[PDB]
């Protein structure tokens, strides 16, 4: 099972479950101001994708330094961890457990 | 993938234009960028061909939108309340990958097409 | 399948859970007391069934900013903080590591 | 399957293979100017371990808060999507899918 | 899960305070939390309801204990060494997860309780 | 992992010396340089099981690593007065590792003073 989502304020994640291991990416591109410690309210991480335990997804910014993370708790309602932002391409692939 | 942008010209603020993008194959993935002279390419939107999914670019949110005719073999990007700051050269792109808004992360590209506001 | 938890120095927590020859990590806590740049944290070893055979490089993110960090797992368990000197912040950071 | 290669300006990228999955560890020091957004000539990731879809390895640089990341896409080569650099050593461990 | 706080109120400088929770429901994790009005929220301490491992975060360090009881069903928050700058209002949390620390991070909330230092 | 430094002494500027990592008792041989009062440097690293190389910053297109005689060899070419330093050997277990905190087992060094 695939998925893919608007999570809010720009930001696009795309899943893909493989038995108790789902493969995460952060696309697209910071549309709109996103507060810091946020949900991303625009779409919720589907219960087939959804963890027992949060997950911190570390991501990184397109052409600086930058760095952020994106939790994904049991419930799918993503929360942003960076600072306020309003621009920027968020970019990060890898993997989160399940049960 | 081959890429060919038609539509596109000389049009007034507030006006709107209907770009086309006429593809042949073979990508999933039809993007839309901008690029003005001595200016930074921006990414418009991206529309994915299976599907009909879209996604929009920070550039033209509200005022833009992608749509496909699934034959014709075409994408065609809808501009509405244009502005002379949406004067650039329009650009069509293909990727299998949702959702790049880099023009590092997209493999075919087109000619393009000037828009003038 | 074995979980670990434990404060490996500064106020930074380590849990593990063990998945054949990966391990799942989540990086917790705050920063409680200050942790030079490239120093040992020396608290909390990792426990011999959660140590690597190659040096482990776990990739963190600091709550608020645009600030990043890394956390080495060495075959020793002793890890090693490799961000700059740090007295505040809440790092966090969920991944996997393999094992043998 | 295992494999080690320096990518271009002095970064090393060592994989591990383990059925879709693929295990990563960035190594090395960048020795050499590496540009923003630009292309790691030097060695290309062998086809064994080639993705489907375009992947975003999340790094950090050794003694500071700078993160970076390197895609790799479908041909093995690999881009860099920090900003322009010719000095520290990056850092990373963490799984990217085959699918 | 259904969270109540009980003890605090007015006390001294260097004085002790025992705070309970009273937890009903189903394990998690129980979080203690403090705000001081026109002040940033702070996490104080937490415990694994399962295991009894505790954790104390920046705010009070080695100057607070939790406990846990069962049944009483009952989580307890010691202070000592107070002074008036612990004076805030002392929340109780639930998680899933070991070790939070954010308020963001808690699902489930009790209704707080006054602690004043003088 | 026990580790002996053969080789090195004084040299001219555009010179070459070959220096020697005597191994006895890991699959990466590491070669570090510190010059007094400098930041330890990563100079290159040889694989024992395969024969792979890599070069750090410090000495990239003027020094080559070779396997022997449980021996390493570190050639050092077009040497300049900046070069000098003292020379260590080291091992791990682990690629591509450039600093010295990744690396177990380490050489008394070998002095190496260039014009």
């Amino acid at each position: 099972k695939s998925w893919s989502g608007e999570l809010g304020g720009g930001i696009i994640l795309s899943l893909r479950k493989k038995g108790t291991t789902v493969e995460y990416s952060i696309g697209g591109e910071i549309s709109s101001s996103i507060l810091a410690n946020s949900n991303l309210v625009n779409r919720s991480v589907p219960n087939e994708f959804c963890p027992r335990n949060r997950c911190s997804l570390v991501g990184h910014m397109v052409g600086g330094w930058n760095a952020f993370h994106i939790d994904i708790p049991s419930s799918g309602v993503c929360q942003w961890f960076g600072p306020t932002a309003s621009s920027g391409t968020p970019r990060g692939t890898g993997t989160y457990p399940i049960d | 993938v081959q890429l060919v942008e038609s539509g596109g010209g000389l049009v007034q603020a507030g006006d709107s234009l209907r770009l086309s993008c006429a593809v042949s194959g073979r990508s999933n993935v039809i993007g839309w960028f901008r690029q003005a002279p001595g200016k930074e390419r921006e990414f418009v939107a991206a529309i994915s061909w299976s599907t009909g999914s879209t996604y929009y670019g920070r550039s033209m949110k509200g005022r833009c939108a992608a749509s496909r005719d699934n034959a014709k073999n075409t994408v065609a990007l809808q501009l509405n309340s244009l502005k002379p700051e949406d004067t650039a050269v329009y650009y069509c792109a293909a990727t299998l990958d949702w959702g790049k808004t880099l023009s590092d992360e997209y493999d075919y590209w087109g000619q393009g097409t000037q828009v003038t506001v």
